[PDB]
């Protein structure tokens, strides 16, 4: 097969700078055989240039496609916060129509605390022999932060999931959630829930908590 | 408009076999090369079959020959991918994908996922995020649906039928321990709108014919 393989795996820029995707091809790949795809978060990718320089339909002029035999770029001339992807090359010359691995590009943006939420569990779940505890981090930047669940003053572990939203298509923001699962009996046992988060965006890290029952 | 609608996917034991569907419409089908593409959860794109214009040539990656089979039928504008002997190797998104020489942005499909598991459809319990009114301390209020322990992904979840998008964030499903996914999703609102406007998350699992809608009533002391 040939095998393409994209540099760099991740890229990130602010808006307003030229990105960069290079796609290396083992064997030389005819011009008119090299395609890039433009690949949101959970949606299908969208064909944005073929044969190895020609814009699709609705392709901004922002994107460029170039280069030939072993080595083609994907470029984006000035950045939009809209134009975070995985962005994928592929050669259609002969099967396998091989697709090189990916360049995730992210959009930077200044520092941007996050606001933080808890919710206790509904009464609802409790009937249920489980409580669910949330605690949302929204719209900061970046993406890494530190969320320390505490029960009684005591320091959970391995009872916890995260998950993070994409980007924010207009301010590069992403959320977050941290859910804390425990035994009705044990939340029952339990007076006070706290979330503590730190953040590169805070002045120092912030506590999130609620009492057991309180309006 | 173009269109590329695909259908047929879904749960599916080991051992077993799906037949996907992509009806196209909106470019001449008949003249161009179609492919199947998949994408394992978090994973990279992978191309897996591709067919000539009147079906005569077609090439699949190896560790798909011989039980998985690409066929079109022109006069109904449509691509089949015919998967047998299915394994775990198998769960992804599957694209059906024009030919980049269409030169149309929009010439994939809209994907169906592909779930290889001898484990039943589940329908979430969805709970209420409703925060206390103690721990509301300024103007933009969160309020939420925790949709908890279905299976398999996905599930869609709107706010107010559609109407209400702005300051909506639905996470990504994370995968319990359980072997069921559970995913919260949220909406910030001004404070002031929480006396005069209701809030009611609409959640759909197609997997299970499961339809939820949640009123999510706030605290107040
Ligand atoms: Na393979």
């Amino acid at each position: 097969e040939i095998v393409l393989t994209q540099s760099p795996g991740t890229l990130s820029l602010s808006p307003g700078d030229r990105a960069t995707h290079s796609c290396r091809a083992s064997q030389s790949v005819s011009r008119s055989y090299l395609a890039w795809y433009q690949q949101k978060p959970g949606q299908t990718p969208r064909l944005f240039i073929y044969g190895a320089s020609n814009r699709a339909t609705g392709i901004p002029d922002r994107f460029s496609g170039s280069g030939s035999g072993t080595y083609f770029t994907l470029t984006i001339s000035r950045l939009e916060p809209e134009d975070f992807a995985v962005y994928y090359c592929q050669q259609y010359d002969s099967a396998p129509d091989t697709f090189g691995q990916g360049t995730r590009l992210e959009i930077k943006r200044t520092v941007a605390a996050p606001s933080v939420f808890i919710f206790p569990p509904s009464d609802e779940q409790l009937k249920s022999g489980t409580a669910s505890v949330v605690c949302l981090l929204n719209n900061f930047y970046p993406r890494e932060a530190k969320v320390q669940w505490k029960v009684d003053n005591a320091l959970q572990s391995g009872n916890s999931q995260e998950s993070v939203t994409e980007q924010d298509s207009k301010d590069s923001t992403y959320s977050l959630s941290s859910t804390l699962t425990l035994s009705k009996a044990d939340y029952e046992k339990h007076k006070v829930y706290a979330c503590e988060v730190t953040h590169q965006g805070l002045s120092s890290p912030v506590t999130k908590s609620f009492n057991r029952g309180e309006c | 408009e173009v269109q590329l609608v695909e259908s047929g996917g879904g749960l599916v034991q080991p051992g077993g076999s799906l037949r996907l569907s992509c009806a196209v419409s909106g470019f001449p089908f008949s003249s161009y090369w179609m492919s199947w593409v998949r994408q394992a959860p978090g994973k990279g794109l992978e191309w897996v079959a591709n067919i000539k214009e009147d079906g005569s040539e077609k090439y699949y990656v190896d560790s798909v020959k011989g039980r998985f089979t690409i066929s079109r039928d022109n006069a109904k504008n449509s691509l089949y991918l015919q998967m047998n002997s299915l394994r775990a190797e198998d769960t992804a998104v599957y694209y059906c994908a024009t030919d980049p020489d269409v030169g149309l942005s929009d010439s994939w499909g809209q994907g169906t996922l592909v779930t290889v598991s001898s484990a039943s459809t589940k329908g979430p319990s969805v709970f209420p995020l409703a925060p206390s009114s103690k721990s509301t301390s300024g103007g933009t209020a969160a309020l939420g649906c925790l949709v908890k322990d279905y299976f398999p992904e996905p599930v869609t979840v709107s706010w107010n039928s559609g109407a209400l998008t702005s300051g909506v964030h639905t996470f990504p499903a994370v995968l319990q321990s359980s072997g069921l996914y559970s995913l919260s999703s949220v909406v910030t609102v001004p404070s002031s709108s929480l006396g005069t406007q209701t809030y009611i998350c609409n959640v759909n699992h197609k997997p299970s014919n499961t339809k939820v809608d949640k009123k999510v009533e706030p605290k107040s002391c």
